[PDB]
């Protein structure tokens, strides 16, 4: 089927460095007619990919110098001469020489940034969550880096470990950090009989848990 | 100004058919083949099928024969794909995109992408709550708050922040899954003395349910 | 060497 291959699985890279996707496939891409077809993809995070590089050199419009591809036959390489920011994303390679058209595996190029630690913010159950025999305690670990962070919830001083629910975002695109939602779902009366909570997260940027903490007797 | 458009997100039975469409604006409909691509989510993407709009001609992956049945409207240029048979695993996000019919030269411009959600659950509308900075605040530097959509199925559900002019700052997490129904939450950081002050609203739409709700980050 | 619609005309 035209056999597509994508290394690295994953790129670590950092701001202003050279950064190299290689793919290689199963057969000679160049079609009969004389021309390769081998195209580059960029699909941000969430965003729907984009053309990068189009017969295996020759770039789409309005797209940055910094970008070139190049290979031949069944070897190709994309380069990205000093990363940005903007650069996060899967690359896709893509042959369209041979039905049925193919794609690459995707190399996930990561920014390695310098450090960062993150702003925990805690928020009590509003009031029209109260009133339906329910409450969250919600909390939001925000603009870290590097990712591995680890959050622990404490309601009156003891470790919770049930109904806790966590959601993690992808690298940022215009500031390379990472963020986190972990929310804490309790009933409205085991909400209630007690008066302490605490989300603890453990990182490298502190040695200590960066606690925040609220207390029930709201007002 | 090129435009691909597509239709929407979907929650569908299993054995139950789709008709996904995809419809361009901008520029010469039949100058261009349109072609099919799914992806399941968190992987590769694979080919579907191309269909010529000028001259009705359908070519598809032996993977999607049969299941895949591409159609278009020249009267009203657009696109269509019905999928037949329907199952767990073809529960992924279906693009669609433009190919240069005198000359290959890439898949040019793509639609958003319709997620299709197959399942044999019933849609449940999300009851969206404001979520309120505490007491003890209002000042070091910025201030921060946020949006809790909470109880709902199927993904996807749209947030929002002052309509879309509060559009620096947000933090909308990817909606997890707990049993059987979805909680995406979602954050704002502020200036410290500017959301008391002048406004912020969550906006927030579950389009599978018609759901459409406005609830103000309201100080406590 | 032409045979269809659903092919670039270039290929």
């Amino acid at each position: 089927d035209v056999v597509m291959t994508q290394t690295p699985l994953s790129l670590p890279v950092s701001l202003g460095d050279q950064a190299s996707i290689s793919c290689s496939s199963s057969q000679s891409l160049v079609h009969s007619n004389g021309k390769t077809y081998l195209h580059w993809y960029l699909q941000k995070p969430g965003q729907s990919p984009k053309l990068l590089i189009y017969k295996v050199s020759n770039r789409f419009s309005g797209v940055p110098d910094r970008f070139s591809g190049s290979g031949s036959g069944t070897y190709f390489t994309l380069k990205i001469s000093r990363v940005e920011a903007e650069d996060l994303g899967v690359y896709f390679c893509s042959q369209s020489t041979h039905v049925p058209y193919t794609f690459g595996g995707g190399t996930k190029l990561e920014i390695k940034r310098a450090d960062a630690a993150p702003t925990v913010s805690i928020f009590p159950p509003s009031s029209e969550q109260l009133t339906s025999g329910g409450a969250s305690v919600v909390c939001f670990l925000n603009n870290f880096y590097p990712k591995d962070i680890n959050v622990k919830w404490k309601i009156d001083g003891s470790e919770v470990q049930n109904g806790v629910l966590n959601s993690w975002t992808d690298q940022d695109s215009k500031d390379s950090t990472y963020s986190m939602s972990s929310t804490l779902t309790l009933t409205k009366d085991e909400y209630e009989r007690h008066n302490s909570y605490t989300c603890e997260a453990t990182h490298k940027t502190s040695t200590s848990p960066i606690v925040k903490s609220f207390n029930r007797n709201e007002c | 100004q090129v435009q691909l458009q597509q239709s929407g997100a979907e929650l569908v039975r299993p054995g139950t058919s789709v008709k996904v469409s995809c419809k361009a604006s901008g520029y010469a409909f039949t100058n261009y083949l349109i072609q099919w691509i799914k992806q399941r989510p968190g992987q590769g993407l694979e080919w579907i099928g191309v269909i010529n709009p000028g001259s009705g001609g359908t070519d598809y992956n032996a993977n999607f024969k049969g299941k895949a049945t591409l159609t278009a409207d020249k009267s009203s240029s657009i696109v269509y794909m019905q999928l037949s048979s329907l199952t767990s695993d073809d529960s992924a996000v279906y693009f669609c995109a433009r190919d240069f019919y005198d000359y290959d030269v890439g898949f040019d411009y793509w639609g958003q992408g319709t997620t299709l959600t197959v399942s044999s659950a019933k849609t449940t509308a999300p009851s969206v709550y404001p979520l309120a900075p505490v007491c003890g605040d209002t000042t070091g530097s910025s201030v921060t708050l946020g949006c809790l959509v909470k109880g709902y199925f199927p993904e996807p559900v749209t947030l929002t922040w002052n309509s879309g002019s509060l559009s620096s700052g947000v933090h909308t997490f990817p909606a997890v899954l707990q049993s059987d129904l979805y909680t995406l939450s979602s954050s704002v950081t502020v200036t410290s003395s500017t959301w008391p002050s002048q406004s912020i609203t969550c906006n927030v739409a579950h389009p599978a349910s018609s759901t459409k709700v406005d609830k103000k980050i309201e100080p406590r | 060497d032409n045979p269809a619609s659903t092919t670039n005309k270039d290929k």
